[PDB]
C-alpha cells in the first residue's frame, strides 16, 4: 500500500520491497542541534515508521546558527519540544514524538539509533548495549569544518545489494567446450572476477540453461570463462547470460574495540595521513570537553589549543599510536572546536540519513567504519581571523563568526546572488543561504526564478512546500517560506516566474546581470544549463553547477579567467535505438515501450494537429503539398479524422479501437511473416530468425484476456477524449458491443504516370471547405505522465505488453512503463542535501576570492558504495594568437558598431588575420565563398543593420550588444581560432 | 606454420601463416577465402581479441593454434 | 558549434565532393540540403537525390538528422526518407564529419544490406527475384531521380 503518488521519484531508487521493509522500522535521534534536525528531516521525508527525539537542553541563541526550525522567541525552551511541532507537518504518514528521559532498555524500541552531540562516555555506554542486541548505531559529529561518522550494524550484517546497480545481462555469440563464453560484436559485459551468472535460451548446450549460478573468470573485454563444460555439451550457439547478485555478510566491531584498532574510510587519496590524526583529535576533544564541564575550546584561543595538544599527546602515547602528531592541523581543529556551519551540518545529515536507510533496508554497501572528512581549504584568507574577530557577539550568526569572523560575515551579508530554479536543489540552496545570512546587509539581494508549479510528487524532496500549496508557483512559496525562517530577508528577495531562456532576456538584461555576484544553477536539463553558462561567460560571473542522478551526485564550480566553462564538459549522450530495431525486430521491453510511445504520438497527437491546422491556415494544403515529406499521409489522416471515421457515439469509438488492435497486432505481423517466413535463411545460410531477431506470432483477439480489454478501453477513451465524447468504463457495454464485430478479411500481398498528383487532388477536394466548418476543433492529446486519469500510461503499457507478447518478450508492469516512457529522473533527498552542502562549501571559497586553482575542488560522489572524490578544476586552455597569450574562453574583442568592411580591415591590420566566416546567433552573416554581388551589397552596412536585414527581425529596444563568432585564416591560409566579438550597439 | 579458424557454425578453415605475420594480413587472407570484410572480422584466441596493428607473435600464437572468427553485424 | 559546422562546410569545398554538394539552405547553417549522385555501377545510375540535414542544437554531441527527399527504391530506406544507419543513430561518436556520412550513404547505395532490412517487402523481392528488384530500382530512379 505504498503511496506511489507521493514516493514516485524515490521508488525508482529504492524499490517497493525496500520501502515496505522501511515502513516498519523505528529511528531514535539523540541530539537536536542542526545536524540532528537535518537528519530528522531527511528521515521523515524518507518514510520510516516513526521518529523519536531526545535533546532536553534549553535553546540558546547561537543554536540558531544552523537550526532553521528555531526562532528568537524560542530561547529557554527545550529544542525537541519546539522542533517536533514543525517536524510533524513534513509528512502525514510519519508520527513524531518526544521523550524527556532516555533509558537503556527503552533503546530496544527502535531499529536504528543516531547519536549526535554526546560525550564519549555516554556514547560508549549506549554502544555497549546497542551492539549485543543487534541494533544499528550511527554516531555523527560536526566540529567546524571537520566531520566524523561511525557506523555499527552488528557483527552479522547482511547486505543484499552492494552497489545498487541493475543486474548485468547480455547476449552470447558462441560458447566453446572449454567454458569460453563470448559476447556479441563490440559488446562489453562489464562483469568482474568472482561474479555469478546464469545462462538461458542457449542453443546446443541445454545443460547451462538449468539456472545454477557459475563463477566468472574475466578473460577480456568481450569474453570470459566459466570452467569446463565437457559433460554438458560440445559447442553452444546464441543465448542470454544474466548476472546473479548474492547477499554478502559484513561483520562490524563495537566502538570500544574499534577505538584501539579503527578501520578508516578514505574520502580522498591526496591527503591520506589525516584520518589517523583526526581519530586522536576527536577523542582528545571529547576528553577536553569532559575536563571543562562540557565546554569546548574557545575560538582561536592559544591556551586552549596548547591544552588540547597536550591531551592529544597523552592519548597518542596511551593508545600506542606510532604516529607523529601534526601540531598545525591539531591546533586548527582546536580553534574551530566551537564552530557550527550549516553546510557541513547539511552534508553530514544527508550522509547519515543515507546510512540509516542502508541500515534499515539492508541494502547498498555501508561505511566500514570510520569516516573523517574535512574541508579545511574553505578557511578564508582575505580576512583577519583572530580571537578578537571570532568572539561571539550574542547574535544568531555566532556559530559562523566563530569560524570565519565578523568581517567575513559582513562580506556575506552584502552578496547579490542569482538562483536559477526552485526545485529540490533550489530549496536546499535557499535554506543554506537563509541560515548563513546571505544578502542580509544593505547592499545584498537575492533573485529566484522558476516557472514550474508545485505538484504532489515534488513534496517528497522539497521540504519548503506543503500539501496545501499544491498548484501554486514554486518561487512565491519558497520566498514566503524563507522569509518566515529568517525575518531579516523581508524585502531582500525577488521571485520571478519567467523561464530562463532567449525569450526572457528583456528582464534578465544588462542592468540585471551587472549587479550580480554569482549564479547558482538548480536546473534539470542540459540546454538551460548551457544557456546560463553562456550568459555567465559573457558577463564573467562565477557559476555553480550541481547535478544528481539517483544516489550519485556531482558539483562543479566555474570561475572567471581561471577555469573552463561547463560547455567544455559533456555528459554521455542518449542511445537512440536504430529505427530498424524499433520498427520491425524488437528484442527488449524498452523497444516495445518506445514503439508504443511513437504509436501514441502518431494516433492521438499528430493527426489532430494536422486537422486543426487545416481549418486555421487558409493555404495549408498548398504548403503541405510541396513542403511535407508525405503529403499523402496528411491528406489521408485529415480525411479519416474529419469525414471517413468521425465517431458519433462511444460504440463507434470501441469499434475503431478494435479495428486498430487488429491492424497493429494481427495484420502487420502476418505481413512480416509473409515477407520473412520462420524458416527463411540469410544470404550466408544462417537462419533469419535467430539471435537478436525473434520470430513473431500474430495475436487473436480474446475479450476475456485482461491485456486486450485494457488496450480496448484505453484506445476508446483516448479517441473519445479527442472527439470530446462521453467515455465509459463499465465492461458490460464493451462486452455487448464487441460481440457483434465482423473482422474484415485480410491476406498478405506479395506485390508483383503522373496520376499520383491527380489522386492527391481527388483526395484533397473530398475534404469539406474550411468555411463550411467554423468553430469545430478537435482536442489533441498532450502526453502527461503525472496524471493518472487520462489513460496515457495505461495505453502505453497496454501497447508495450501486447507487442512483447507478439515477440515472446517479458512484459513490464505500469510502474516500469511509467519510469521508462516518461524519462523520469530518479531523485533522493540525501543526494540533494549532499550536493547543497558541497555547493555551499564552494560558495565560501568564491566569496573569499581565492585566486589559485588548487584551492577549488569539483566534487563527485556515489552514496551506493560510500564513494567521495574531489579533484582540481581543469584550467582554461590557452592559445597563441598573433604571438600573444589568449585565453580560449574568457577573452573577447570589444568593438563599436562599425561597418563590416571596417571590422574586416581592423582584423586585417591589428591582428594580421584574414576573416573568412562571421556569424551571429543561427545566421551566417559573412562568408568567404558567397557571391561577390551579395557581399558588395552587404559590405557598406553596419553590423546591426546587417543582422536586422538577414534575420528579418528588428533588434529589440532592450538589446545592447551582439555576440559574433568569427573563424579566420592566417596569411598562409592556416586556420587559427580566435575569441568571439562583443559588438556594442 | 598452419592454424585453424573456427566459425560460428562449427566450420574449420586451415590457414598457412607465420608467427611474424600481421593481423591485417590474416584478415586479408580470410577475406580472400570467405569474402568477409576485415572490418567485420573479430578473431579471438585464448580469450583475447586480436587487434589490428600487431603480429601473431604478439599474441603468442604458435604451431597449429586455434582461433575463432565472429562477424560484426551492420546496422 | 557553428565553428565545427563552418570548418566542415569549408573543407568540403577544399575536398572536391565528386558526388555531393552539401549546401546550407539560405542563411540557416542548421538546415543544409545536400545532394548525392547515383553510382555508375548500380541500378540507380544517372540520378540526383536531394537530402535534408538538420543539425541538432547539441551538434556534434548529437547525430545530425539526415532525411532523403527524392523518393528512392532501396531496401534500407523507407518512403519517409529515413535512413537505416548506426553512425547516424547510436554509433554517432563525436568524431565524424559530413564527408563520412556522404560516402557511407554512397556505399550503402552501392550494395544494400537485406539481411537487416527496413522495408521487408523490398528486401524479400531483392532476395528472391533480383531482376525484378533491378527493374523496379531503374524505374524509380528514372521517374524520380531524373527530372
Ligand atoms: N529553463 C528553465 N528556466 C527556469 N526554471 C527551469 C528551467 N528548466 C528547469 N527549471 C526548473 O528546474 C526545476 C527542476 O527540478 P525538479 O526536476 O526537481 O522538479 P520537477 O521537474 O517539477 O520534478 P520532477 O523532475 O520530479 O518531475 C523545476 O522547478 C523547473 O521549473
Ligand atoms: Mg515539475
Ligand atoms: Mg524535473
Amino acid at each position: 500500500t505504498i503511496d506511489e503518488g507521493l514516493y514516485s521519484r524515490q521508488l525508482y531508487v529504492l524499490g517497493h520491497e525496500a520501502m515496505k521493509q522501511m515502513s516498519q522500522s523505528n529511528v531514535l535521534i539523540i541530539g537536536c542541534k542542526g545536524l540532528g534536525v537535518e537528519i530528522a528531516k531527511n528521515v521523515c521525508l524518507a518514510g520510516v515508521k516513526s521518529v523519536t527525539l531526545y535533546d532536553p537542553q534549553p535553546t540558546r541563541i547561537e543554536d540558531l546558527s544552523s537550526q532553521y526550525f528555531l526562532t528568537e522567541d524560542d530561547i529557554g525552551v527545550p529544542r525537541a519540544k519546539v522542533t517536533v511541532s514543525k517536524l510533524a507537518e513534513l509528512n502525514q504518514y510519519v508520527p513524531v514524538s518526544v521523550v524527556d528521559e532516555l533509558s537503556t532498555e527503552y533503546l530496544k524500541n527502535f531499529k536504528c539509533v543516531v547519536v549526535t552531540e554526546t560525550s564519549l562516555t555516554k556514547q560508549l555506554e549506549i554502544n555497549d548495549f546497542t551492539h549485543k542486541n543487534h541494533i544499528a548505531y550511527i554516531a555523527a559529529d560536526s566540529r567546524g569544518l571537520f566531520g566524523s561518522i561511525f557506523c555499527d550494524f552488528g557483527e552479522n550484517f547482511i547486505c543484499t545489494d552492494t552497489d545498487g546497480n541493475e543486474p548485468l545481462t547480455g547476449m552470447i555469440a558462441s560458447i566453446t567446450d572449454d567454458g569460453v563464453v563470448t559476447m556479441l560484436e563490440e559488446t562489453r559485459h562489464g562483469l568482474e572476477n568472482g561474479d555469478f551468472v546464469k545462462f538461458t535460451e542457449v542453443k546446443g548446450m541445454p545443460g547451462l540453461n538449468d539456472g545454477t549460478p557459475r563463477k566468472v573468470e574475466v578473460k577480456g573485454p568481450y569474453t570470459f570463462s566459466i570452467g569446463s563444460v565437457k559433460d554438458l555439451g560440445s559447442a553452444g550457439y546464441n543465448g542470454v547470460f544474466t548476472q546473479v547478485k548474492v547477499p554478502t555478510k559484513i561483520s562490524f566491531k563495537s566502538l570500544r574495540e574499534s577505538l584501539k584498532d579503527p578501520e578508516y574510510v578514505y574520502p580522498d587519496f591526496g591527503k591520506m595521513m589525516r584520518p589517523p590524526q583526526y581519530h586522536i583529535a576527536f577523542q582528545a576533544l571529547s576528553a577536553f570537553a569532559d575536563a571543562h564541564e562540557g565546554s569546548l575550546p574557545r575560538p582561536r584561543n592559544d591556551i586552549d589549543a596548547a591544552e588540547f595538544f597536550e591531551f592529544c599527546k597523552k592519548i597518542a602515547s596511551t593508545l600506542q599510536f606510532d604516529v607523529e602528531l601534526d601540531e598545525k592541523l591539531i591546533k586548527e581543529i582546536s580553534y574551530q572546536a566551537r564552530g557550527d556551519l550549516v553546510a557541513m551540518s547539511a552534508f553530514l545529515g544527508g550522509a547519515v540519513a543515507q546510512e540509516v536507510l542502508k541500515a534499515t533496508t539492508s541494502k547498498f554497501y555501508p561505511l566500514k567504519q570510520y569516516f573523517y572528512f574535512d574541508s579545511l581549504e574553505s578557511l578564508p584568507s582575505s580576512v583577519t581571523i583572530s580571537e578578537e574577530t571570532c568572539k561571539p557577539r550574542g547574535c544568531r550568526y555566532d556559530g559562523q563568526i566563530a569560524v570565519f569572523g565578523s568581517e567575513f560575515q559582513e562580506k556575506i551579508a552584502s552578496l547579490s546572488t542569482f538562483l536559477v530554479g526552485a526545485g529540490a536543489i533550489g530549496c536546499e540552496m535557499l535554506k543554506n543561504w537563509a541560515m548563513m545570512g546571505v544578502a542580509t546587509g544593505e547592499s545584498g539581494h537575492i533573485s529566484v526564478t522558476d516557472m514550474d508549479s508545485i505538484e504532489k510528487s515534488n513534496l517528497n524532496r522539497q521540504f519548503l512546500f506543503r500539501p496545501r500549496d499544491v498548484g501554486k508557483l514554486k518561487s512565491e512559496c519558497a520566498s514566503t517560506a524563507v522569509s518566515i525562517m529568517n525575518p531579516s530577508l523581508t524585502g531582500k528577495i525577488t521571485s520571478y516566474q519567467e523561464r530562463v531562456g532567449p525569450e526572457s532576456e528583456g528582464i534578465f538584461g544588462d542592468e540585471f546581470f551587472e549587479k550580480l555576484s554569482l549564479v547558482t544553477n538548480a536546473l534539470d536539463n542540459v540546454e538551460a544549463r548551457m544557456y546560463v553558462d553562456r550568459r555567465c561567460v559573457f558577463f564573467e560571473k562565477p557559476l555553480l553547477e550541481s547535478g544528481t542522478l539517483g544516489t550519485k551526485g556531482n558539483t562543479q564550480v566555474v570561475v572567471p579567467h581561471l577555469t573552463e566553462s561547463y560547455g567544455s564538459s559533456q555528459d554521455p549522450p542518449e542511445k537512440s535505438f536504430p529505427i530498424c530495431t524499433l520498427k520491425n525486430f524488437p528484442n527488449r521491453i524498452e523497444h516495445t515501450i518506445a514503439w508504443a510511445r511513437d504509436l501514441f504520438e502518431g494516433l492521438f497527437k499528430q493527426p489532430i494537429d494536422n486537422v486543426n491546422m487545416y481549418l486555421s491556415s487558409p493555404n495549408f494544403l498548398e504548403t503541405s503539398l510541396k513542403t511535407s515529406s508525405n503529403p499523402r499521409e496528411v491528406l489521408e489522416n485529415i480525411r479519416d479524422y474529419l469525414v471517413t471515421e468521425k465517431p458519433l457515439s462511444f460504440e463507434e469509438c470501441i469499434m475503431w479501437a478494435r479495428l486498430q488492435f487488429d491492424k497493429f497486432f494481427n495484420n502487420n505481423i502476418q505481413q512480416l511473416l509473409f515477407n520473412f517466413p520462420k524458416d527463411s535463411v540469410t544470404s550466408t545460410g544462417q537462419p533469419f530468425w535467430s539471435g537478436p531477431k525473434r520470430a513473431p506470432t500474430p495475436l487473436s483477439f480474446d475479450i476475456h484476456n485482461r491485456e486486450h480489454f485494457d488496450f480496448i478501453v484505453a484506445a476508446a477513451s483516448l479517441y473519445a477524449f479527442n472527439y470530446g465524447l462521453k467515455s465509459e468504463t463499465d465492461p458490460a457495454i464493451y462486452e455487448r458491443v464487441l460481440a457483434g464485430y465482423n473482422p474484415p478479411p485480410f491476406a498478405p500481398k506479395s506485390g508483383i504516370a503522373n496520376k499520383d498528383k491527380q489522386e492527391l487532388k481527388s483526395i484533397a477536394d473530398s475534404l469539406p471547405p474550411p468555411s463550411s466548418l467554423v468553430g469545430f476543433r478537435l482536442t489533441p492529446a498532450e502526453f502527461e505522465k503525472d496524471d493518472d486519469s487520462n489513460h496515457h500510461i495505461d495505453f502505453i503499457t497496454a501497447a508495450s505488453n501486447l507487442r512483447a507478447m507478439n515477440y515472446d518478450i517479458t512484459p513490464a508492469d505500469r510502474f516500469k512503463t511509467k519510469f521508462v516512457a516518461g524519462k523520469i529522473v530518479p531523485a533522493m533527498c540525501t543526494s540533494t542535501a549532499v550536493v547543497s552542502g558541497l555547493v555551499c562549501l564552494e560558495l565560501v571559497k568564491l566569496v573569499d576570492g581565492k585566486k589559485k586553482i588548487e584551492e577549488y575542488k569539483n566534487g563527485f560522489f556515489n552514496l551506493a558504495i560510500g564513494l567521495f572524490t574531489f579533484s582540481d578544476p581543469i584550467a582554461s586552455p590557452k592559445m597563441k594568437v598573433n604571438g600573444k597569450e589568449i585565453d580560449k574562453i574568457w577573452d573577447r574583442y570589444n568593438l563599436p558598431d562599425c561597418t563590416l568592411q571596417e571590422l574586416i580591415d581592423y582584423f586585417q591590420k591589428e591582428e594580421g588575420l584574414e576573416v573568412t566566416m562571421l556569424s551571429s546567433g543561427v545566421s551566417l552573416l559573412y562568408a568567404n565563398f558567397q557571391p561577390p554581388k551579395k557581399l558588395a551589397e552587404r559590405l557598406p552596412l553596419k553590423i546591426s543593420e546587417l543582422v536586422e536585414q538577414i534575420t528579418k527581425k528588428k533588434l529589440e529596444p532592450f538589446r545592447k550588444h551582439l555576440v559574433l563568432e568569427i573563424c579566420c585564416d592566417d596569411a598562409n591560409g592556416e586556420d587559427v581560432e580566435v575569441p568571439f566579438i562583443c559588438i556594442k550597439l | 606454420m598452419q592454424i585453424f579458424v573456427k566459425t560460428l557454425t562449427g566450420k574449420t578453415i586451415t590457414l598457412e601463416v607465420e608467427s611474424s605475420d600481421t593481423i591485417d594480413n590474416v584478415k586479408s587472407k580470410i577475406q580472400d577465402k570467405e569474402g568477409i570484410p576485415p572490418d567485420q572480422q573479430r578473431l579471438i584466441f585464448a580469450g583475447k581479441q586480436l587487434e589490428d596493428g600487431r603480429t601473431l607473435s604478439d599474441y603468442n600464437i604458435q604451431k597449429e593454434s586455434t582461433l575463432h572468427l565472429v562477424l560484426r553485424l551492420r546496422g | 558549434a557553428l565553428k565545427r559546422i563552418n570548418r566542415e562546410l569549408a573543407d568540403l569545398g577544399k575536398d572536391p565532393p565528386s558526388s555531393s554538394s552539401a549546401g546550407p539552405v539560405g542563411d540557416d547553417l542548421f538546415h543544409w540540403q545536400a545532394t548525392i549522385m547515383g553510382p555508375a555501377d548500380s541500378p540507380y545510375a544517372g540520378g540526383v537525390f536531394f537530402l535534408s540535414i538538420h543539425f541538432p542544437t547539441d551538434y556534434p554531441f548529437k547525430p545530425p538528422k539526415v532525411n532523403f527527399t527524392t523518393r528512392i527504391y532501396h531496401p534500407n530506406i523507407n518512403s519517409n526518407g529515413s535512413i537505416c544507419l548506426d553512425i547516424l543513430r547510436d554509433q554517432w561518436s563525436p568524431a565524424l564529419t559530413i564527408s563520412k556520412v556522404l560516402l557511407s550513404i554512397s556505399s550503402l547505395l552501392t550494395d544494400p544490406n537485406p539481411d537487416d532490412p527496413l522495408v521487408p517487402e523490398i528486401a524479400h523481392v531483392y532476395k528472391t527475384d533480383r531482376s525484378r528488384y533491378e527493374l523496379s530500382a531503374r524505374e524509380w530512379t528514372r521517374k524520380y531521380a531524373i527530372g
